[PDB]
């Protein structure tokens, strides 16, 4: 019924000790490497991945849809090069959502010229609620959240008309 | 009312998919049988109505 | 690792063993704490033995 794409974590202020310039070849725009616009790939800056801690309190009088992801490097060498730690975690804590994600490093079949997948998770935040993101690696952090008010529960149509 | 009769289930929720399919097929069966029988019976009633008008 | 090439769906079964006492685990697998990681493109789980009488 009303959809608003807004900044939940502005890249300028939010992450001071992380490069947040990571790009991917599979996500290619005009021949240059690129990445998603609503998510930012975090990476260690100056050779370290400091313990992350972020909080967002909802005050939009609306439900807020938040997307994020967890990165699984293909080999242990990729994890060492990127996040500088063999074992990491991602804790997402809400009033009604709570999960811990652990990277699973494994050699996987090549799709889109990549060897290690990343998983995408989402959550809905109620008005007056707070969501906390913590990690020390493998976090594909949110950039833009989506404040929405649900309407008549419709569906989708696959068509070429 | 406003409804969307299409649902999507993954590969670990086939009991739900078959329950939804059973609901859809049962509704289709009920509506088809009722509509066909209703049309037949009302056609008979309408022809009898015209016959009664002529006889009256 | 097993790569599917049968042009068909492949059903795979496995199991995880929980010894009753810590002595059984020590005798069998020689390690107090173990794990079982099953990783697929759409399936991913880690299992940890739970030892209990
Ligand atoms: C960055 O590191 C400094 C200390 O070097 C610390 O005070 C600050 O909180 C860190 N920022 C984040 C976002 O972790």
């Amino acid at each position: 019924s009303s959809f608003e794409r807004f900044e939940i974590f502005p890249k300028e202020s939010s992450w001071p000790n992380h490069t947040t310039t990571g790009v991917s070849a599979s996500c290619s725009h005009n021949g240059e490497s690129s990445f998603y616009k609503n998510l930012l790939w975090l990476t260690g800056k100056n050779g370290l991945y400091p313990n992350l801690s972020k909080s967002y309190a909802n005050n939009k009088e609306k439900e807020v849809l938040v997307l994020w992801g967890v990165h699984h490097p293909p080999n242990i060498g990729d994890q060492r090069a990127l996040y500088h730690k063999e074992n990491a975690y991602v804790s997402v804590v809400s009033s009604h959502y709570s999960r811990k994600f652990t990277p699973e490093i494994a050699k996987r079949p090549k799709v889109r010229d990549q060897e290690g997948r990343i998983n995408y998770y989402w959550t809905l935040l109620e008005p007056g609620d707070t969501i906390i993101f913590e990690a020390n690696g493998n976090l594909i952090a949110p950039r833009y959240a989506f404040a929405l008010s649900r309407g008549f529960g419709s569906g989708i149509i696959n068509s070429n008309a | 009312q406003f409804t969307a009769v299409g649902k999507e289930f993954n590969k670990l929720e086939r009991r739900m998919e078959n329950l939804n399919k059973k609901v859809d097929d049962g509704f289709i069966d009920i509506w088809t049988y009722n509509a066909e029988l209703l049309v037949l019976l009302e056609n008979e009633r309408t022809l009898d109505f015209h016959d009664s008008n002529v006889k009256n």
